[PDB]
């Protein structure tokens, strides 16, 4: 009845002082945009139609044209920047949040999807829809004995739309919207619709992304035993979120890496370090490195757990990425670790891939190889075996490598292995 | 020892 209509159409059916005429054009340009094969945003944009959009949104004696104009202005928003700032431009922030407030539960869903979308857009919009209230009704939407008695779609959208107002930096969220949002968050990281998990994971990360008070703000909810067992989750879309979430959080000061750690993350590392997923691996990878970098009872730990014959493993055979990832664990352990570590890392087989991967064609990991050399020499040095460990690398082929790195174009790396071949193999 | 340092931004209803 209203399909294929032209904006010609539309613009003429909303012109019109008909209330249903406007009803069946809007409902024409919702159709319309509701095709995946290049909605004319744009021309729609270009009609004048959103401040109609918007005031028909306000038009609660007509709840379906209601529906049709946020529907509308939700795909409109989803496009780029421009269009989303059109969508804003014609006042629609505060007309959706009133709507939130609707008796018609697929309307105040439409709306929250709408200002996720505008959220989602950037900090700015994040940060004006935070300003127009909208935190209150969408948590208010959310104040229910029982989680599972709402529409799946329903919680899902509203948890999408949160971790919106979660997430972007420069600047991050207010820290009072933060505080605000954060308990809600809680409750949907204990749900267990695997959508709404992930959403919930997502937000969190985006909060753990930032100056150590933010990762304190999440840390103090405790959150992190929930966030490991997510990490053991099955489904890869909410493993990858609560990973990244465990990463930020052992960004931070080596408290809160004590507190990851006790939750018993690294217990789930064996898999991790071994996923199929390789983003998954870099992940983790780079996670065992920000662990590695930390107290010595903390390496330790790593130790028990059987850790560093993975981190061998993947130093051994990897994608690139999280061999680098690699390369930066090892090196922190070896700055931060205790001799008795560095021997047992090295008896792990560490030495032959590590210089295998001196053939690299980037200039940093090889930085970071002769750092972590440097470190293993000092404690070679020091327990006395020197010339053990240079047997060594001179066996596996790797001083070899670092001879040809001796004429190499930065400068660091040819500084580093000329004072390695001089003081160890002169 | 020195520490270092995705889903659907916008979303349309589509049928």
């Amino acid at each position: 009845g209203t399909v294929n209509w032209s904006v010609e159409d539309i613009v003429k059916g909303i012109n019109s002082n008909n209330l249903e005429s406007q009803l069946q054009a809007t409902q024409a340009a919702r159709k319309l945009l509701s095709r995946e094969k290049q909605p004319p945003i744009d021309n729609i944009i270009r009609a004048g139609l959103i401040p109609k959009f918007v005031s028909f949104l306000g038009k609660t004696d007509c709840s379906p044209i209601q529906f049709e104009s946020a529907w509308a202005l939700t795909n409109i928003a989803s496009g780029t920047s421009e269009q989303t700032k059109a969508v804003v431009d014609g006042g629609a922030i505060p007309a959706f949040i009133s709507l939130l407030a609707s008796p018609h539960a697929h309307i105040s869903e439409q709306a929250v999807w709408a200002l996720g979308n505008i959220a989602g857009d950037g900090s700015a919009f994040r940060d004006l829809v935070i300003k127009h209230g909208a935190i209150d009704p969408l948590l208010a939407l959310l104040a229910v004995p029982d989680l599972s008695t709402l529409a799946c779609g329903y919680l899902r959208n509203l948890t999408w739309t949160l971790s919106n107002l979660c997430r972007n930096k420069n600047p991050a969220p207010p820290l009072d919207a933060v505080e605000q949002i954060l308990p809600t968050l809680v409750r949907l990281l204990h749900h267990n619709d695997p959508e709404v998990l992930a959403d919930s994971c997502w937000a969190i990360s985006y909060l753990t992304d930032g100056p150590n008070e933010r990762i304190e703000m999440v840390v103090k909810k405790g959150v992190v035993p929930q966030l490991v067992k997510l990490l053991g989750a099955t489904e890869l879309p909410i493993v990858t979120p609560a990973l990244r979430a465990i990463g930020n959080i052992v960004t931070g000061t080596d408290e809160q890496t004590q507190k990851v750690i006790d939750a018993g993350a690294l217990a789930v590392f064996p898999s991790l370090l071994t996923n199929p997923k390789t983003n998954i691996q870099k992940e983790a990878t780079w996670t065992m490195s920000n662990i590695t970098a930390g107290r010595q009872d903390q390496i330790q730990q790593v130790v028990n757990h059987g850790l560093v014959p993975f981190l061998v493993g993947v130093l051994s055979k990897a994608d690139f990425k999280t061999q680098k990832e690699a390369a930066w664990a090892i090196t922190n352990y070896t700055s931060g670790g205790t001799v008795e570590q560095i021997v047992y890392l090295v008896h792990c087989g560490i030495i032959e891939p590590l210089m295998n991967l001196l053939s690299a064609k980037d200039t940093k990991i090889i930085q970071v190889i002769l750092d972590a050399i440097s470190n293993i020499f000092q404690a070679a040095e020091k327990l006395g075996e020197t010339e053990k460990l240079s047997i060594m690398i001179e066996e596996c082929g790797g001083l070899d490598k670092i001879e040809a790195l001796q004429r190499h174009e930065n400068e660091s790396v040819y500084k580093a292995s000329l004072n390695l071949i001089e003081k160890y193999f002169s | 020892a020195k520490k270092r340092v995705y889903p659907k931004k916008k979303k349309a209803r589509i049928e």
